[PDB]
């Protein structure tokens, strides 16, 4: 969901009215389920 | 305002170069320089104090 | 479709940068003179 | 039969937000996939410990998406893609 | 101090200098200047 | 010698020139007798429309990319010619560390202000006798912690140790000698709401541990014992003020601590439950 | 505006286009200039021998300039030289040099 990581580090909710005044990026994070392997062949 | 290229050309049609001289010097940038008599190049260090 | 993670964000966001939960993985961790003579 | 006329409108195609972003996001993930592999090869070469946080740089996606919609450029490849919103009236 | 108003709950805070930009109770940060207390004269024309 | 032109009114000659400048006309007038001094004032905000000595100094450089209708081999000759001339200066390690600084700062999601003070701190030490070796990452991570304190941020040693391998005892003493360099070149409350952001807690609950951690210092007894666990028992007390289902096992794996430690701190806290209420 | 002088005030008539001799520049320039820096090491004044020494003409009103004195509304500047150890061609004279080589000998030079 759209969020802002502030300068201290709080990553909370977001609304575009505040995003228009604080000059930010109405943006959401993306995450990837990574899988690690090792072949020994 | 910008004194354009073609606006100069209409003044040549009349021909009053005194207005052409007054506009591009005093209304523009004016400068008094010095050059040597031999090598006609801007080289003379002036100290007219 | 792509699922949406719907919580208080900063719980999921805490594992992004620093989190003080290191490693948890095993992936790429790397005489006498006459006697000796 | 006559010559093929390129001024036929149906022979042209349009690109909205999606197929524009498909060109961009393929390239941004293309850059990061090699740089993750750069963290793979250098770790086993210089013999250190692996770190998934240091393996993936978020600025490959962050600076890519911010700077593209900042200017009208997309790549200088493509130009003038983004414009500011016209708010002289509601009809604008 | 100068009188400051919150964005959402419009709570009168009226803090001072070097007092951080953070509203009480609500977690907003958009603060306001608040209007003066002296009269303003106009014209009908 | 001198090289300062003092513009004075010869009509007045009563004081140093308390004058006026007509910026709308580009002239400077005497603010007494009403006489102009010099026409054609040059401007300052005009040349900046078409456009760092604080870090780069007087050093300049010019990137030489390819053209558009050129030969690709010619750029290879220049970058080899640029390659042989990289030993004329020693700032190549500085920008390479700065790239590593920018690599660490952005991966730590820290803002560009922290990018400023860290490169500010590294340029102060740079290369002196008191360094000698120090594994490079250590003086980097120290200047990272300089950006934590100077830009009023809240970072911990294990937070950097979760990123870099600095082996602590090497890390702190190298951080200590850099402080004496800063001394030779002349507050746990910020750490609170990040953990509240890590737990996802409301603002009234967030300021509840704030009034807890404020009054915990003035109450005294048992003293410091590191404020990190003192912060987290302010969390556990104020979450025992309410009913949020977290307990000690989940918060133990969260901030990486000890469940048995905070119950011992809970022992002195339940006695101190009196002098902590506000409403 | 400008300070009064007594040089003969005339006009320009015939204008000759010509090229530079290198010793002629040395009989005109005033500084060698070896430092590639701009201002002082102390981030003030000048390098003195760098890219903008006070031996050249200055600007910025309050600065006085050395040899010209006066201000930026009067000083027309000066000129300096940089000599090398290896000559190179000019971009505007590439093919015009090439046509000379296509017309003269390479040994006796006739
Ligand atoms: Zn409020
Ligand atoms: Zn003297
Ligand atoms: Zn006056
Ligand atoms: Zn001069
Ligand atoms: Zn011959």
């Amino acid at each position: 969901k759209p969020m802002v990581n502030e300068s201290d580090g709080v990553t909370h909710a977001l609304y575009p009215q505040e995003a228009r005044l604080r000059n930010l990026t109405y943006s959401s994070g993306l995450f990837v389920d990574v899988k690690k392997r090792t072949y020994e062949l | 305002l910008r004194f354009g290229e073609m606006e100069r050309d209409c003044m040549i049609a009349h021909g009053a170069a005194s207005f052409l001289k007054e506009r591009l010097m005093e209304a523009s940038d004016a400068f008094r320089v010095h050059i040597c008599g031999i090598c006609g190049l801007m080289t003379v260090i002036a100290k007219l104090n | 479709r792509i699922t949406t993670l719907d919580e208080t964000v900063g719980v999921t966001m805490s594992h992004t940068g620093m989190s003080m939960r290191s490693d948890n993985s095993n992936f790429l961790k790397v005489m006498p003179k006459k006697e000796i003579l | 039969k006559d010559q093929d006329d390129r001024d036929h409108f149906g022979k042209k195609r349009l690109d909205l937000a999606g197929p524009l972003l498909a060109q961009l996001f393929k390239t941004l993930f293309k850059k990061l996939t090699k740089d993750i592999f750069r963290y793979m090869q250098r770790t086993v070469e210089e013999a250190h410990d692996f770190n998934m946080k240091l393996a993936i740089n978020a600025k490959t996606i962050t600076s890519g998406l911010k700077y593209a919609l900042a200017t009208g450029n997309w790549g200088s490849s493509r130009a003038g893609v983004s414009q500011v919103l016209n708010r002289y009236t509601y009809s604008s | 101090t100068l009188k400051y108003i919150c964005a959402e709950c419009s709570s009168k805070l009226s803090l001072s200098r070097t007092d951080a930009v953070r509203c009480k109770d609500c977690g907003h940060r958009i603060l306001l200047k608040a209007r003066t207390k002296r009269l303003v004269q106009f014209e009908a024309r | 010698p001198n090289l300062n032109i003092v513009l004075t009114c010869p009509e007045c000659k009563v004081y140093p020139p308390k004058i006026v400048e007509r910026f709308s006309e580009g002239d400077v007038v005497c603010a007494l007798c009403g006489l102009v001094l010099s026409d054609k004032l040059v401007d300052t905000r005009s040349e900046w429309r078409t456009f760092n000595p604080l870090l780069d100094g007087n050093n300049l450089s010019t990137r030489i990319g390819k053209g558009e209708t050129t030969d690709m081999r010619f750029t290879k000759e220049l970058n080899k010619a640029q390659g042989k001339n990289v030993m004329d200066k020693k700032d190549n390690e500085v920008q390479a560390a700065f790239a590593k600084i920018t690599m660490l700062c952005d991966a730590a999601e820290l803002p560009k202000i922290v990018k400023d003070c860290a490169k500010e701190a590294y340029k102060l030490c740079h290369d002196e006798k008191t360094l000698k070796g120090k594994s490079m990452e250590s003086i980097m991570a120290a200047s990272i912690l300089i950006g934590c304190r100077r830009a009023e941020v809240a970072r911990t040693f294990k937070e950097i140790q979760s990123l870099i391998h600095v082996k602590t005892k090497e890390f702190g003493k190298t951080l200590n000698i850099m402080k004496n360099i800063l001394r030779g070149k002349s507050q746990n409350l910020t750490y609170i709401p990040r953990f509240c952001s890590h737990l996802g807690l409301p603002m009234q609950v967030t300021t509840s541990a704030e009034y807890t951690a404020k009054k915990c210092k003035e109450i005294k007894e048992i003293a410091g014992k590191s404020p990190i666990t003192i912060a987290v028992v302010s969390i556990y007390l104020n979450i025992l003020l309410f009913q949020i289902p977290i307990t000690a096992a989940k918060v133990g794996q969260t901030l990486q601590v000890t469940e048995g430690t905070i119950k011992s701190g809970y022992k002195i806290l339940y006695e101190h439950r009196d002098k902590l209420v506000d409403p | 505006g400008q300070q009064y002088s007594s040089a003969p005030l005339r006009t320009v008539k015939e204008v000759q286009f010509g090229l530079f001799s290198p010793e002629e520049v040395r009989a005109i320039s005033v500084a060698k200039i070896r430092f590639p820096e701009t201002m002082d090491e102390t981030q003030t004044r000048a390098k003195i021998g760098g890219l903008n020494d006070p031996r050249l003409g200055s600007i910025d009103r309050n600065l006085k300039c050395q040899t010209c004195q006066e201000g930026m509304n009067e000083c027309p500047g000066h000129f300096g030289h940089i000599d090398l150890a290896k000559p190179v061609f000019h971009v505007g004279f590439i093919a015009k040099i090439k046509k000379v080589c296509e017309c003269v000998c390479m040994h006796c030079g006739k």
